[PDB]
């Protein structure tokens, strides 16, 4: 139908479960996307529902730190999914081969994940799932925009809206409120950026143990620290700004909007 | 540092 009418196929850029990605071309715009091919007969009731609710929350979103899709296409038994086309990797891939990043390196990112995050959050939608493997590099150049993916567990809220909106996320970045049960919302993705802005530094997690009964405990205790030497010559406005953001009661938790306000980002 | 998966439910790991 539609997908075969407007865009043109190039090469495979990568693979997923029941999914290839590949380089498109709106013919009529001349521009270049990334078009996720979906065999949806593979694809449980569970998976139809979150490509469903990704395919509606990610379109209402308009950002340049998220991964933008500009189609959805539904035909005989594929879905198609136009994004902009991204060939930096992941965040996660990133951090891993440069070990951590500099105060100056991790502000800049940590900066447009916020600015993505208060995006989000002034739309009506919750993330739920930050994380590096969820960011996104632009290109390979150096100082690329760093782009949100991946709204397949996102839900909308109303305002600021608290309900159990169920238990989902992944296990080092779940947030206290999520792992007590409690109804949540919007706080829920600035804990993700507290972790993930704790990684940016020194390059491993402030809540890691093999045992999850442990790392869940650690978690709803908001029991991290900066350990020696690595966090001695870190400023202390950056770990304030963590110290804001890995803050076990939601409702005292940094927002979006303070935290790109707050010294060691001014942005807003 | 490890690569973690999402989960849409509760499983005790």
């Amino acid at each position: 139908t539609r997908f075969t009418e407007e865009y043109q196929l190039f090469e495979e850029l990568g693979k997923g479960a029941f999914s290839v990605v590949r380089r498109c071309v709106k013919v009529l715009a001349g521009q270049e996307y990334a078009a996720k091919i979906i065999n949806t007969k593979k694809l449980s009731a569970r998976d139809h529902q979150k490509l469903e609710r990704e395919a509606r929350i990610c379109r209402l979103l308009k950002h340049p730190n998220i991964v933008r899709l500009h189609d959805s296409i539904s035909e005989e038994g594929h879905h198609y999914l136009i994004f902009d086309l991204v060939t930096g990797g992941e965040l996660f891939e990133d951090i891993v081969a440069r070990e951590y990043y500099s105060e100056a390196d991790a502000s800049h990112c940590i900066q447009q994940i916020l600015e993505a995050v208060l995006h989000c959050h002034q739309m009506g939608v919750v993330h739920r799932d930050l994380k590096p493997e969820n960011l996104l590099l632009a290109s390979k150049l150096k100082g690329a925009a760093v782009k949100l993916a991946d709204f397949g567990l996102a839900i909308e809220v109303e305002g600021e809206q608290q309900a159990w909106f169920g238990f989902a996320g992944t296990p080092g970045y779940l947030s206290p409120e999520v792992l007590r049960k409690d109804p949540y919302g919007k706080p829920v993705d600035l804990w993700a950026c507290g972790v993930i802005l704790y990684i940016l530094l020194v390059g491993y997690p402030p809540f890691w143990d093999e045992d999850q009964h442990r790392l869940y405990k650690q978690i709803k205790a908001g029991a991290y620290d900066f350990p020696s030497p690595e966090w001695d010559t870190v400023t202390p406005e950056a770990k304030d700004l963590i110290n804001k953001m890995l803050t076990i009661n939601p409702s005292k938790r940094i927002t979006a909007a303070e935290a790109l306000k707050h010294p060691w980002i001014s942005h807003r | 540092l490890r690569r973690q998966h999402s989960y849409d439910t509760f499983v005790d790991l």
